[PDB]
RNA sequence: AUGCCCCGAAACCCCCGGGCUACACGCGCGCUACAAUGGGCGGGACAAUGGGACCCGACCCCGAAAGGGGAAGGGAAUCCCCUAAACCCGCCCUCAGUUCGGAUCGCGGGCUGCAACUCGCCCGCGUGAAGCUGGAAUCCCUAGUACCCGCGUGUCAUCAUCGCGC
């Protein structure tokens, strides 16, 4: 069967998605999407399969497994993952077009990466610094 | 003003009772203490104080040892402990068994305050 | 059932629209933990509003505080868990607690111990540094 | 269907009050007098989180199995509010977890794989996912979506 | 508590938090229309990437606005209803799903009380919100001198949501009254134009000064 | 004249237990990797022993 | 088999190290496994530039870089032998073991 | 490292004890809080940087906790520290110096160390002080930055409200 692997990065979040034809079952590391909590990570990985629609959602399966990063590094980077297995799938061009037009960080990756931090109070963060006295 | 009693037991069952009770009996620190041993020091300070006991030594008694730990055999002495620049006299009564020896001679003179410098406040 | 809106248990007023767990926290040498023990020794709901008590429950209560050892309560939770002169292990509210605690601090003061002294003095006891807290008094220059 | 098919809260206290009725399954004598970690600060306030707290360690073996004393401990162990000083974790007691197991293991649920930790019989994984059979059944007319799956 | 249908909500058209939809949503404004994004959108989170460019937060989303407003503590240098209002530990700061539930449940309140549109209610709040004038000192010889200024339609739109988050704050502060619910109450009230909203107050008191000045 | 004392009693822990290579300082030294060094010789020693700066 | 792991400061040299097993087996006629880079380990150490107290407290990162390769190749008594045969450089540290 | 001056049987070397930890007060940097944008209880999730030989130690058993006994593997992409918290769900509390706050004390149990009283750290029970948002004044920050939330390491036999990093 016609099986397509995407991967999706945010941060220090990587998932790598599985797509084949199916029943409209999408589980990520295992588990139902429409089990997952919190309500805003749910939205946030099933915001592209409601962009593409009923039907494709319907007549597609897709298994994502993703490590690392927070609750909310892992919905994005699954979202990202599934959004390009999608058009990969559909090669549907309307629906790219439709994809770039609503979120371009669906289909293009986030380069977006945690400044390293520097003395005087480091721990605090980059730029955060110890107050001064003056007196 | 009643009978001293160190846990249900008197003055007459704790000299009779052996190293081990006695560390039953004490806290956790003092039973460790005794669990680990004596330093050589100690050994030597309460080879004098049986001295003492049995009557054969009658001069005062006198150490740096600060760390040692009241025994009920010690009771009835008086030991002179050094606070850092004289040997202070520690008279040893009942109620004082367990408690450290370094308790009882101060190391610090009680504070007076006078009146603040120049440098004080931001003045 | 008759619903009291006071009820006094050991010489404490206990409130009546409050849980028993808390309600018992009124008395000194009680806390929630130990209100919550003796409530599962007693039996009675922890969660159950006070006043609703009968008077065999009080008793039961009573009993437990009396002797909490005796009745199950384990001999690690008790407010003195070996006395000085008996040795037993004592559970002590209110007026045993203070007198327990005002004997302790006399007897460390009689033997002349580093800690009577600073309990004599006021001073923190248990080796705090004294140079930038501990201010009680009022400016001075 | 599976655990993994159902949300883990509502399977761990359906779990719980079905484990009632095992006998193998009964709360220690010290348990209404002791706290789940060091970190707690107030005893639990159920009069039978045992039942709970067992029915949670037997799906975290079942997840995460082979799985051991310290790990379960690290697991349910939390932050801990240390007065002025600020909160650090802490890992949690050992003496519930151990008694818990045992328990499980006598009642059949749990096996020792040695040097490995303690793993899920095929008797436990039947009990698990009967449960969790039953809870999907009750969701999918709560939750259409749940009927594909 | 919640039923089982809301916890796992399932949505399956674009529109706001999959509930309420912005068709039907007008602005009669023209200076804050074309800044106020009402374009269909489910989630309204994009997780920042407009603070880089100029003018990029005209095409954020208004509800998204309003949780970015809304996460924060209410007063760090400055007195709302004469009070700091420093909030440390036990702050929305960064707490994005937080603050997201806190507006879910001030939209549920607010359609409920007013049976219409929650954006609609939200739209009309920011209208009657946004101060058309304010005062500025300029410097030309040697001195200052405070003179009445315009205000533009982003800076309209920015201190309308900030004054309705503080005025939310100052109703939620040391009080039996939640978050969502101070803030479903100061939203309906500047929707209604009652001087008791903090927004509307601040808005006729900036509009006075500025009558004053010029 | 006793070659007994004027020595010092051996430590296996504490600041004295641990010296410089190349001071002999009972300060801040370094163990990281069994370095053994004063904080100001390894400032000093870092390119001949092949640390460089790259960050 | 043999398995050959070698350390080095400079990849310069390991990689000439690498080469020449590369075309030792090559020219020897084994199923050699290609050189597995390692994690490079990275020893960094933050020191204060000031000897003394006095001043803003600056620091520097000096760093140590360690990098290792793998290198896995059938047993052969002319293959292992020139592989003993290696000319091993000072900045490189070999290890063979046999398994 | 080094010039001059000085001590040179002392200002040089070693050891026991004490002090640097005192305390009417003034000040700088922080931690904890003055609560519902919460407190407690049970349950459900998601990391990274680094370190490990008189060392990290899975796993088993004994304990209510601290902790104690045995012991696999690991000179490390192989084993361990290591199933973080903020976050989500259910219940109790409903604006109160309170189920907020956790200083200050009493009793008891442990760890390290030759030694824990001056002067260490940890746990159980008990008591429960100011504090209900802060004058003049003043500090940091422009994108994964600020805020909030934890973790690793340096010091280390034990001790982190600290520095450096994640
Ligand atoms: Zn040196």
């Amino acid at each position: 069967m016609r099986i397509i692997q995407t991967t999706g990065k945010r941060k220090t979040a990587i998932a790598r998605a599985v797509i084949r034809e199916g029943k409209g079952r999408v589980r990520i590391n295992g588990k139902p999407v429409e089990i997952i909590e919190p309500e805003i990570a749910r939205f946030t990985i099933l915001e592209p399969l409601i962009l593409a629609g009923e039907e494709i959602w319907n007549s597609v399966d897709i298994d994502v497994k993703v490590e690392g990063g927070g609750f909310m590094g892992q919905a994005e980077a699954a979202r990202m993952a599934i959004a390009r297995a999608l058009v990969e799938w559909t090669g549907d061009m309307s629906l790219k077009e439709k994809f770039m037009k609503y979120d371009r960080t669906m289909l293009v990756g986030d380069p977006r990466r945690t400044e390293p931090h520097k003395p005087n109070r480091s721990t605090k963060g980059p730029r955060a610094k110890r107050q001064k006295s003056y007196r | 003003r009643k009978e001293f009693r160190y846990r249900g037991y008197t003055l007459e069952q704790l000299m009779n009772m052996s190293l081990e009770e006695l560390a039953r009996l004490f806290p956790a620190r003092q039973r460790r203490s005794l669990k680990r041993g004596l330093t050589p020091e100690q050994k030597k300070l309460l080879r004098k104080i049986r001295l003492a006991k049995k009557g054969k030594y009658k001069k005062p008694i006198r150490t740096h040892c600060r760390d040692m730990i009241i025994l009920p055999e010690m009771v009835g002495l008086t030991i002179y402990v050094h606070n850092g620049k004289e040997f202070v006299p520690v008279e040893i009564k009942p109620e004082m068994i367990g408690h450290y020896l370094g308790e009882f001679a101060p190391t610090r003179k009680k504070v007076e305050h006078g009146a603040p410098g120049v440098g004080a406040t931001r003045s | 059932a008759n619903f009291r809106h006071i009820v006094r248990v050991a010489g404490v007023d206990l409130d009546g629209n409050k849980q028993l767990r808390w309600a018992l926290t009124a008395i000194k040498g009680i806390g929630i933990n130990f209100a919550t023990m003796v409530c599962r020794v007693a039996g009675l709901d922890p969660f159950m509003k006070a006043g609703y008590l009968t008077d065999e429950q009080v008793k039961k209560i009573e009993e437990i505080l009396a002797d909490p050892v005796a009745h199950g309560i384990p001999r690690w939770a008790v407010n003195r868990p070996k006395d000085y002169e008996t040795g037993r292990d004592l559970h002590l509210i209110t007026a045993k607690l203070d007198m327990a605690i005002r004997e302790d601090i006399m007897r460390l003061r009689r033997i002349r111990a580093y800690r009577g002294i600073r309990h004599e003095l006021g001073l923190p006891v248990r080796g705090q540094r004294t140079r930038s807290n501990f201010r009680r008094g009022q400016t001075v220059g | 269907a599976t655990v993994y098919d159902v949300p883990g809260d509502l399977l761990v206290e359906r779990v719980a009050q079905r484990l009632k009725e095992i006998p193998e399954i009964k709360p220690p004598e010290w348990a209404p007098f002791v706290k789940t970690g060091r970190h707690k600060e107030r005893l639990p306030e159920q009069e039978d989180w045992w039942y709970y707290r067992v029915a949670s360690i037997l799906r975290r073996v079942y997840l995460d199995g082979p799985v051991g004393i310290e790990r379960l401990r690290t697991y349910y162990g939390g932050r801990k509010n240390r007065g002025h000083a600020p909160e650090k974790f802490y890992k949690a007691g050992g003496s519930i977890i151990r008694k818990a197991l045992q328990q499980l293991e006598a009642a059949g649920f749990v096996e020792k794989v040695p040097g490995k930790g303690r793993v899920i019989t095929p008797k436990g994984r039947s009990f698990l996912d009967k449960i969790a059979t039953e809870l999907k059944k009750e969701l999918e007319e709560i939750i259409p979506e749940l009927k594909k799956y | 508590a919640k039923p089982l249908n809301e916890r796992f909500f399932i949505p399956h058209e674009i529109k706001v938090m999959g509930r309420w939809s912005t068709e039907d949503v007008e602005v009669r404004d023209p200076s804050l229309k074309p800044y106020i994004n009402l374009e269909p959108r489910l989630l309204p989170h994009t997780h920042g990437r407009h603070a880089k460019k100029h003018f990029g937060k005209a095409n954020v989303h208004i509800v998204e606005r309003l949780i970015n407003k809304i996460m924060r503590s209410g007063g760090s240098h400055y007195k709302v209803a004469g009070h700091f209002m420093r909030r440390e530990h036990r702050s929305l700061n960064s707490k994005k799903v937080k603050a997201y539930e806190v507006v879910k449940e001030a939209f549920k309140i607010i359609e409920q009380r007013t049976g219409k549109n929650p954006i609609q209610v939200l739209v009309w709040a920011i209208e009657n919100a946004a101060p058309r004038e304010d005062t500025t000192s300029v410097m030309f010889g040697g001195i200052r001198y405070h003179v009445a200024v315009d205000i533009s339609p982003m800076r309209r739109l920015d201190v309308a949501l900030r004054n309705i988050a503080l005025g939310a704050s100052a109703k939620c502060y040391r009080n039996k009254m939640s978050f969502a619910e101070a803030l479903a109450e100061e939203i309906i009230l500047a929707a209604n134009k009652d001087p008791k909203s903090y927004a509307y107050s601040k808005k006729l008191e900036i509009e006075r000064i500025a009558e004053s000045s010029r | 004249a006793k070659a007994d004392y004027n020595k010092r009693k051996p430590r296996k822990f504490g600041k004295g237990a641990r010296r410089c290579i190349r001071c002999g300082q009972y300060g801040p030294i370094i163990r990281i990797q069994g370095l053994m060094l004063c904080r100001h010789c390894f400032r000093e020693v870092a390119p001949k022993l092949g640390f460089r700066k790259y960050e | 088999k043999a398995r050959i792991k070698i350390a080095s400061t400079n990849v310069r040299s390991l990689d000439e190290v690498a080469n020449q097993i590369k075309q030792i087996a090559e020219r020897t006629g084994v199923r050699m496994s290609g050189p597995i880079p390692l994690p490079t380990k990275r020893i960094r150490i933050t020191t204060r530039k000031s000897p003394d107290g006095e001043g803003s407290a600056t620091f520097d990162r000096w760093e140590l870089r360690v990098h290792k390769r793998l290198i896995d190749i059938e047993a052969d008594e002319r293959a292992m032998r020139q592989i003993m045969r290696i000319r091993v450089p000072e900045d490189v540290t070999i290890e063979i073991e046999l398994i």
